[PDB]
RNA sequence: UCAUGGAGAGUUCGAUCCUGGCUCAGGAUGAACGCUGGCGGCAUGCUUAACACAUGCAAGUCGGACGGGAAGUGUUUCCAGUGGCGGACGGGUGAGUAACGCGUAAGAACCUGCCCUUGGGAGGGGAACAACAGCUGGAAACGGCUGCUAAUACCCCGUAGGCUGAGAAGCAAAAGGAGGAAUCCGCCCGAGGAGGGGCUCGCGUCUGAUUAGCUAGUUGGUGAGGUAAUAGCUUACCAAGGCGAUGAUCAGUAGCUGGUCCGAGAGGAUGAUCAGCCACACUGGGACUGAGACACGGCCCAGACUCCUACGGGAGGCAGCAGUGGGGAAUUUUCCGCAAUGGGCGAAAGCCUGACGGAGCAAUGCCGCGUGGAGGCAGAAGGCCCACGGGUCGUGAACUUCUUUUCCCGGAGAAGAAGCAAUGACGGUAUCCGGGGAAUAAGCAUCGGCUAACUCUGUGCCAGCAGCCGCGGUAAGACAGAGGAUGCAAGCGUUAUCCGGAAUGAUUGGGCGUAAAGCGUCUGUAGGUGGCUUUUUAAGUCCGCCGUCAAAUCCCAGGGCUCAACCCUGGACAG
């Protein structure tokens, strides 16, 4: 499927980043496009992500309870 | 494995049977990957769909008794 | 049921029900009171188009709801298609061929199993005929000439264009579904259709 | 109520069709035990002596139910079968009592509309 | 062309317009009660107490794995026991579970007996444990020493495209049986596949802020362990994280979905039978074996409860099918059969299946059919009403003929059953033929407006009716009766629950001067919306193609039951 690109929130954990993922969604009964945020824990053995950078989440083998993704880099076609 | 078997599909005193290749652990009226065949024992046709029965028998889903007997009426059996 | 009942009441109330239950016009010695004086609610008018239809074919009203649901369910003029699903009713055809004088006469004439259709017997008056059918007597009916009595007294009115009566071999067939002009009874389809809008 | 955010919070919801019989709370009609068989008067425009049985039910409530028809057999501690339906004239009477059912006889000598009163055919 | 869909009425007031609420007309029930009740076809049949349960049955099988013994007199049938699979499927219920449990859609870290394909192997030894014989304990349930025995049962050595490890090195298996043979069923080690499972994740998944903080194996990291496999799965230490005003945590409710019902539509309510997934099996908690359970009819323990006891102890789990008792308004027979279908075992023969196939009762529902057809002087008998002339019951009946769906009395008589024959609970059922005979068969609501149907007698604010308005104090089209009429029809009504109507929670579709409603006004955070031109990516958007959304249902078109209901075959828009 797709990746889930999104900003890094706070990386005060080794090999671990929280990521806000912003997702538009049609609200069911009323027809707008409401955003919903959902933040994840991603893995990086390199841990080369500061606060505020934005990554892409890809499914991998689960590392902990929450850490079920590792994020590498977006493509960046502007 | 899968066991190609009939299932009763009709009213009371009717016996319109499908030939379904479901897993043998299921109840007799369950769900199939592909419901291949038909058998109407009162008097009507029997659509068979030969390539799919050759797919499953080529895989190795053995049939039951009278499904095998329907398969012995027609010349379905080729070992390829 | 059948309603099996007093029927000049229904002819005085609904107006003259054509052919059904009489060729004799109503009130040969009657009607000498009961001024209507012109007050009739519109619901009474639409209700009298229900029962002008329901008694003229002898239907159960629940079965008439059934025919309206099929008539909506088909594509086209539901005011006409209701009078196609109630013309190709079998005992209406045996009435219309003159195989019986009245429609209870035809309904009873098909209850006691006197009609072969395409060589097979049909025991049920609500059978809906098709184009290109075959409607005959029973083999005993060349010895039981009740049908020939009805065909004797009948032929004032001829036939509408679906029928083809063969004289001695007693076979009647319908070429195609009956046209609205073809329908014998005179009534407004819209009045009846509007009435069932409520359900 | 804009389409944006006063209404993808919520509009509001209407409550229910509020129950027009707080007892009978499973389903339609329920066995009863007679406690009082007294008689009360309606509101001001009418004038009658309407005869109601205050009745304990098998549900867990106690409720004053009306007794239809003309004659009534209902003494103390008999068994009835109450049903819903609001008698307007009486404040508090919410329910009826079925006649012709268990331990509440049919009405005396009625030949018009008997299925509402539990009287078998004459003739 | 598309369109197959949208109805109003009553009630505030002396009247009028309006807001607004209530009530009705329409469908649907797993329904209940009342009155009435001919048949047939197909469905449905504890919604409540996941409440106890009498009795029988619901899971066996294999002697072609093995040893014994027990009927029959070389020959066969059985059998408790050790083994082999099956008891994890099928059946039942929805208590819990607001959660990857479910639905849908992806993924990698796994397992997998029976089932197909495929590469190789089965030498050698050995010890017992049941059974059994003896003694003996117990009322039973069960045992306990003493010896003995066999194997596809156990153990050891060698050998292995496997495993461990960086390599070095090591480590690991087998079973025979049937047959004269032929061969077949097996066994052990690998390698795939199908199907079945175990996990993980995106999204969807009820209300309540008069519940605002929660969480310390908690959220991460490493090391050690552990699991079939990843993992705080577990443990020691380190880091302080993680969730939340877009509702965390708590409380309450609820099995979920294909679907059902309604609605014009958007969608609202709901999850019976049919089908898929989950959970439970008296209430709790454990583990064992196997491929697979923390196992409904397995084991062990605790708790409560019932039965037996000879008083020491035992035995038990109907939310399996029938059934009893209780609760309830209310939900059936302690039935027949493995003939089919589907399971399990077996080489086969066959065996066992309360799954399933049928039958019985119940108008519980949907559909079909009958209670007569045609004529009937317009003359009589009668009820009710009448300006006493008559009218109306009424072609209705009486009466004359025709017919026999059904009814009775007889005959015949299926397929369903599968090419070796035989093999049917249903059942002499379905269906057909013959002989009488209109014979055996119509009720229930309503008649003041909505709402079709109305006059008369009795009652006199009484008895009563009533869905809302309201009728009822002497001539009541509203109560009670009769006549008549109306609508329905083997049904008719009332009630309850749900949707409609209801634009009365409003996206389609409402409002806020005075009718219910603008915060007292202002600053501003989060958040929402946003000027113009040019360029870029395409997340939204649109188009093509592809995958999937099980089957059943709904829609179209065919086909089958004499039609319909129902069943079946094929197809597909939506989304």
């Amino acid at each position: 499927m797709r990746s889930m690109q999104g900003k890094v929130i706070c990386a005060t954990n080794d090999k671990t980043v929280n990521v806000e993922v912003v997702r538009l969604a049609p609200h069911p009964k009323y027809k707008r496009r409401v955003r919903k945020k959902k933040k994840y824990q991603a893995h990086d053995p390199d841990n080369q992500f500061k606060v505020g950078d934005w990554v892409q989440l890809d499914k991998c083998r689960p590392i902990s309870k929450t850490k079920t993704f590792l994020a590498v880099a977006p493509e960046g076609r502007q | 494995m899968v066991k190609l078997r009939l299932k009763r599909c009709g009213r009371k005193q009717r016996a319109v049977y499908r030939i379904v290749a479901i897993d043998v652990r299921s109840r007799r009226e369950g769900r199939d990957l592909q419901k291949v065949g038909f058998y109407d024992p009162i008097k009507s046709q029997t659509y068979l769909n030969v390539p799919a029965i050759l797919d499953f028998l080529e895989k190795g889903a053995q049939p039951t008794e009278t499904v095998y007997d329907i398969l012995k009426r027609a010349e379905v059996f080729k070992e390829f | 049921s059948r309603y099996r009942g007093p029927r000049f009441k229904k002819i005085r109330r609904l107006g003259a029900l054509p052919g059904l239950t009489n060729k004799r016009p109503r009130a040969g010695s009657d009607l000498r009171n009961q001024s209507r004086s012109g007050k009739r609610s519109q619901y009474r008018i639409r209700l009298e188009e229900k029962q002008k239809l329901r008694f003229h074919y002898g239907i159960t009203e629940r079965q008439l709801l059934k025919y309206v649901r099929i008539a909506r369910k088909a594509k086209g003029s539901t005011g006409q298609v209701l009078l196609q699903l109630l013309e190709m009713r079998l005992d209406n055809i045996l009435f219309r061929l003159g195989m019986a004088p009245t429609i209870p006469g035809a309904r009873q004439l098909v209850n006691h199993r006197h009609i072969l259709v395409n060589g097979r017997i049909v025991d049920i008056p609500s059978y809906r005929c098709k184009p290109q059918d075959t409607i005959m007597a029973r083999d005993e009916q060349k010895s039981i000439a009740l049908i020939q009595n009805s065909l004797d007294l009948s032929p004032r009115e001829e036939l509408p264009k679906h029928l083809t009566l063969n004289p001695f071999p007693y076979k009647g067939l319908v070429n195609q579904i009956i046209d609205s002009k073809w329908v014998g009874l005179k009534i407004n389809e819209l009045l009846v259709v509007e009435y069932y809008s409520r359900q | 109520m804009p389409t944006i955010k006063q209404l993808i919070r919520n509009t509001r919801q209407p409550i229910r069709n509020v129950t027009k019989s707080p007892a009978l709370r499973g389903c339609p009609q329920r066995r009863g035990t007679c406690t009082r068989v007294y008689t009360i008067t309606p509101k001001k425009p009418n004038s009658a002596l309407r005869k109601v049985a205050r009745v304990r039910l098998t549900s867990g409530f106690e409720i004053t139910a009306y007794i239809p028809g003309i004659g009534h057999n209902l003494q103390e501690h008999s068994v009835v079968l109450v049903r819903g339906g609001r008698v307007k004239d009486l404040p508090g009477v919410r329910y009826h009592i079925v006649r012709g059912t268990l331990d509440a006889v049919g009405v005396k000598d009625r030949q018009q509309g008997r299925s509402k009163y539990g009287v078998k055919k004459p003739k």
